[PDB]
RNA sequence: GAGGGACAAGUGGCGUUCAGCCACCCGAGAUUGAGCAAUAACAGGUCUGUGAUGCCCUUAGAUGUCCGGGGCUGCACGCGCGCUACACUGACUGGCUCAGCGUGUGCCUACCCUACGCCGGCAGGCGCGGGUAACCCGUUGAACCCCAUUCGUGAUGGGGAUCGGGGAUUGCAAUUAUUCCCCAUGAACGAGGAAUUCCCAGUAAGUGCGGGUCAUAAGCUUGCGUUGAUUAAGUCCCUGCCCU
């Protein structure tokens, strides 16, 4: 049930096109660079919100 | 009250099956001889196949490991397991 | 560096005769331990279930009908009087003849309704090994229970003589009568 | 001489105990730690309903009570300074001698 | 009447009027690749070598 | 080890029969005689509990029922007896096998007298304690 | 060596414990219990006829271990299981004239030193005779 | 020089404590073979009778329990011991024989080492259990 | 208390650039239990929760109000939720042995929890002491369980209702109900027809404790623990729901 939820993916789509440039390809790392350029308010929500921003790393990096 | 039951299974085990409270001499000298015999003794072995109560049982049992020919092999609650060598 | 035993014992050299029932009994060097007792988490996956050790399945399934519900220290006991009858009695160590009985115990196959969505003619279908592990430990625990019920017989003796003669299929035990009961079933529904 | 702080909530708690240990260790005040005494619960559970209709749905009510000790062996000249703060209204506060 | 043995290559899915059964291929070990459709119920994983009480039998469905 | 004693029932108090099952769980067969006053009996007599009914001396059963039938010569307190002090007489006694169904029906002559509605209801087909009798004594 | 009273099977230390009470004879039972009392809230009495030598055995040794206790504390280590029959059971506690009798019997026979808030201990005189008893069932342990 | 390691069964927490000596165990008070079920009086044998000898005769391990159960106790001595086996290691005899004995403990059982987060459940409201529920009563 | 730690992130496979699913490593845990909870309704229930209330009715010989008894309990019956059981995997008797929620007094108007010692067989009593509580009850020495004894297939000692006599204790009063204890009495009941409920992992079930009611007070209810399985991990036949 990994069915991400539209605040979520909407809030990582605006994430990636405002800032691609200090994402990497590293989970940890973009986890708190999440929140030197957000303000998410919970814990799960910033794990959840870099977790598919990783995981569209994984495919901007690609194509 | 009226007796109505809901069920109808009769017969039970063996109709009260009579039982002897203390061995006469011919059962006695038939466990003096064959109760050796048997591989393995227990309370409820001895009971069911001789026709003995468990307590007169438990009593025979003590009397004749005392004498030695019966090994123990461990004792707890409600079982009471023996051989014999050889 | 010891050899892992039950009590006394060896826990070794158990030769399932078959296959069909390899990797579901627990018998193997990697699944032996001291006591059946041990931490049980065996319902998280599906097919885990099998890594338990089939003494602890016996104890498991032996605790049943509420007044003995729990207590798996009562059951372990009765367990360690069963193994400590059956050395006695025939020696050919009871870790074997519980295998055996095992083997020779639970259905091959069954009867049950199947589609057409028509009249249902009980069809005869085949079994999952694990549920011929599973069905086999019920039947010895249910006849040995139903036996030991209101006699001078204990439960240690009554699942001793169950083990014993259903590892000897003399159509005196009650395993190999629901065995054939099955069996006669299914080929009337074949 | 000991302080209690017994509070309602645990953020207004953590904030005055914060206030008073920043406010004690600028003077030569040898301070015990903020003891944490565990947490009291009074639970109440309420039918929910006046009459007895319907599924029975039970209220789980509770409270928790917060409890601080701090340790402050001094004269008791500075305590009557100390005892002086514009304080939070959720706060209770005894001074034990 | 022989008794033969077959191994699980596939499952097919889970059929029957209560979702019980489920369709399956033991192949079979005994000669070349022939592989017939029986009804198992209870739990199988690939691997699992079935005893088959005929050989005879194919109940099949979509 | 005892291997045969020639004994099967006694009688004793005139009505009742004791079998050969134990001594102690065997005296209970008694009317007006249970669970613990055996065992008070028993160990006034001294005799060893392990022995059943059909194994014991015919002199110690004469001495046992003397201790059934009086009590207080010897010791066993006024507390533990059946029937109380406060009687149509006032003594801390014993009740005997039969006179305790000749003492219940005193009991039931004597309220029928009062007319106290306890043994009214007894009278009647009722239960005294039973608060309740909707669905308790169908039937 | 060191044989403590904890090192011992722990059952077969009451089974020598209660002889060496018999031994000496350092017993004060006077006479409703000599004559028949129930437990707790039991049925019957017990059959090992010398069950207040076997009471007597207990206290001492719960006295070793859980220090400081008194009647009600004892009466409660004892523990009540009361069937009421239709009605379901509870823990009821002991029986409190045995728990002080006993008390009254080893403060008599110099074996209880007095906690002053509490009530029962030990003395050194009953160290050195619950400890000599536990060395002896440790040597017929070993042999 | 000594470590304190704790068991964590369910709600059975065994403080163990590990001093350098000849070999002792002291389980409140008591040694090994004396454990309160005598069924389990082979369970809590696993972890000295998997290490053996030279390991145990270089480490005195002293137990302290207030736990919750007799069978958790039994669990929470047996898990304490193999983690005060773990942290004894990883302070006096090195990583080369503590992630070899680690790993032989691990592949014997998992349980050993890990602790395992399964506490109750809440009693819910609406039945006598945590799970089921009264019985209905149609017409 | 602040903070961290778990996101399908890593591998592989199935996947349309996908969305995502399956299997596994590592982890403590690959997700646990609840709470809150939409739009619109029922001619659902409460006028007996209210000084929340319309209208009607009664208001001095009162449908207001006290006060004394009685009663909702009264039994040829049928039905619902439950407790104890039907015994040997057990009862009896002794011994051994470990908990967690949480509760406790001079209170916004009437109120305790118990430690110790001594008397009494028990229920209980008398003096003394503590606790407005991580301080004392209370290192809550609980039951189940475990070891040993006796009982031996017998309506037996399983079963404990029925009821005779007595003794404490609350209270203003227990008798047509208190409650607790002792002795006695010792029934039906042999695992239950048609049918039906509840339940997927610390789960059902055995077991005891704490709170609510209260003075006396649990078989009820509500939380706590303690010992701890079997069988699924699937479908839409039966019951019922959601979308075309
Ligand atoms: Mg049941
Ligand atoms: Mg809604
Ligand atoms: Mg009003
Ligand atoms: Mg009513
Ligand atoms: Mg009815
Ligand atoms: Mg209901
Ligand atoms: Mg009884
Ligand atoms: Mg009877
Ligand atoms: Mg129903
Ligand atoms: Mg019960
Ligand atoms: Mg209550
Ligand atoms: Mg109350
Ligand atoms: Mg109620």
């Amino acid at each position: 049930g990994r069915v991400r939820t539209k605040t979520v993916k909407k809030a990582a789509r605006v994430i990636i096109e405002k800032y691609y440039t200090r994402l990497g390809n590293d989970f940890h790392t973009n986890k708190r660079v999440c929140e030197e350029i957000a303000i998410i308010p919970s814990k799960k929500l910033r794990n959840k919100i870099a977790g598919y921003v990783t995981h569209l790393m994984k495919r901007i990096q690609r194509g | 009250g009226k007796a109505k039951k809901k069920k109808w299974s009769k017969g039970k085990v063996r109709d009260k099956l009579n039982n002897l409270v203390l061995f006469d001499k011919a059962t006695y000298d038939k466990l003096c001889k064959e109760v050796p015999n048997y591989k393995l003794i227990t309370p409820a072995v001895v009971s069911e196949r001789l026709k003995i109560r468990g307590s007169l049982a438990r009593a025979a049992l003590q009397e004749l490991l005392s004498k030695g020919l019966i090994k123990l092999v461990s004792k707890h609650r409600a079982q009471v397991i023996y051989t014999r060598n050889t | 560096p010891d050899i892992k035993l039950f009590g006394k014992w060896s826990t070794d050299d158990v030769q399932i005769n078959d296959i069909s029932l390899q990797d579901y009994i627990a018998v193997k060097e990697k699944y032996a331990k001291y006591l059946p007792h041990s931490a049980g988490r065996y319902a998280a996956k599906r097919f885990r279930k099998a890594q338990c050790p089939i003494v602890e399945r016996l104890t498991n399934s032996m605790m049943m009908h509420g007044r003995n519900n729990g207590k798996k220290l009562m059951t372990v006991r009765i367990v360690k009087h069963a193994f400590e009858i059956i050395h006695l009695l025939t020696g050919e160590n009871p870790l074997q003849v519980l295998v055996n009985a095992i083997i020779n115990s639970g259905p091959r196959e069954d009867s049950t309704r199947i589609g057409r969505a028509g009249t249902v003619r009980r069809q005869a279908v085949d079994v999952s090994p694990l549920r011929r592990v599973n069905q086999a430990i019920w039947l010895l625990c249910t006849g040995a229970r139903e036996a030991a019920f209101r006699n001078i017989k204990t439960i240690a003796e009554c699942l001793a003589d169950e083990l014993i003669n259903a590892a000897k299929g003399s159509s005196n035990s009650y395993a190999i009568k629901k065995k054939d009961e099955l069996e006669r079933v299914a080929k009337s529904n074949r | 001489i000991r302080i209690t702080l017994t509070s309602r909530n645990v953020k207004s708690l953590e904030k005055v105990c914060a206030d008073l240990i920043r406010g004690a260790k600028e003077k030569n005040l040898k301070v015990k730690g903020p003891v944490r005494m565990p947490t009291k619960t009074l639970r109440i559970t309420t039918r929910k309903t006046p009459c007895g209709e319907g599924s029975k749905t039970w209220d789980r009510f509770q409270m928790r009570i917060h409890k601080r000790l701090i340790d402050l062996h001094s004269p008791s000249e500075i305590v009557k300074q100390i005892t002086s703060i514009s304080i939070e209204p959720g706060v209770e506060v005894e001074v034990t001698i | 009447q022989p008794i033969k043995l077959a191994r699980v290559t596939k499952v097919l899915g889970r059929t029957g009027s209560q979702g019980q059964c489920t369709q399956v291929r033991v192949e079979f070990m005994d000669d070349t690749s022939r592989s017939i459709i029986r009804n198992v119920k209870g739990p199988v994983r690939e691997g699992d070598v079935l005893t088959l009480l005929e050989s005879e039998r194919e109940a099949r469905r979509l | 080890v005892i291997p045969e004693k020639f004994q099967h029932i006694l009688r004793v108090l005139n009505t009742n029969i004791d079998g050969r099952r134990k001594i102690a769980f065997a005296i209970t067969a008694i009317k007006g005689v249970g669970r613990r006053y055996a065992h008070v009996v028993l160990r006034k007599a001294d005799i060893d509990l392990t022995k059943r009914a059909g194994e014991l001396t015919e002199d110690e059963v004469e001495r046992v029922i003397t201790i059934m039938q009086n009590p207080r010569q010897y010791k066993i307190p006024d507390w533990f007896l059946n029937r109380q002090k406060d009687v149509k007489d006032g003594k801390y006694s014993q009740v005997l096998a039969n006179g305790l169904d000749n003492k219940l029906r005193e009991d039931l002559e004597r309220l029928k007298k009062i007319r106290a509605h306890r043994g009214l209801r007894h009278f009647w087909g009722l239960r005294v304690r039973g608060q309740h009798t909707k669905t308790t004594g169908r039937r | 060596p060191g044989v403590t009273v904890k090192d011992v099977n722990q059952q077969e230390f009451v089974r020598a414990l209660a002889a060496f009470l018999k031994k000496s004879g350092k017993l004060k039972v006077p006479e409703w219990v000599d004559t028949v009392k129930l437990a707790k809230h039991k049925e019957l009495a017990p059959y090992d006829e010398n069950w207040f030598y076997t009471r007597a055995a207990s206290t001492a040794r719960h006295l070793y271990l859980r220090g400081g206790a008194g009647v009600g504390s004892m009466t409660k280590i004892y523990g009540g299981r009361q069937r009421n029959g239709v009605m379901p059971s509870h823990f009821s506690r002991g029986s409190k004239s045995v728990a002080r009798r006993v008390l009254q019997a080893l403060e008599g026979l110099k074996m209880v030193e007095k906690d002053q808030d509490g009530g029962r201990k030990l003395t050194p005189q009953g160290q050195r005779d619950l400890d000599r008893i536990a060395g002896q069932v440790a040597a017929a342990n070993k042999k | 020089q000594s470590v304190q390691v704790f068991g964590r069964k369910k709600t059975a927490t065994a403080v163990a404590h590990c001093k350098r000596g000849n070999g002792l165990i002291k389980v409140n008070g008591r040694p090994l073979e004396m454990i309160e079920p005598r069924t389990l009086q082979y369970k809590l044998l696993e972890p000295v009778l998997l290490l053996g000898k030279e390991r145990f005769a270089g480490v005195d391990i002293r137990v302290r329990v207030k736990g919750g159960g007799h069978v958790a106790q039994i669990y929470a001595i047996r898990q304490s011991i193999s983690k005060a086996l773990v942290a004894y290691y990883q302070k006096y005899v090195d990583e080369a024989s503590k992630k070899e004995i680690k790993d032989i403990l691990i592949q014997y059982d998992r349980t050993l080492l890990v602790a395992d987060p399964r506490r109750c459940e809440s009693k819910k409201f609406g039945g006598p259990g945590a799970r089921a529920r009264y019985q209905k009563s149609y017409r």
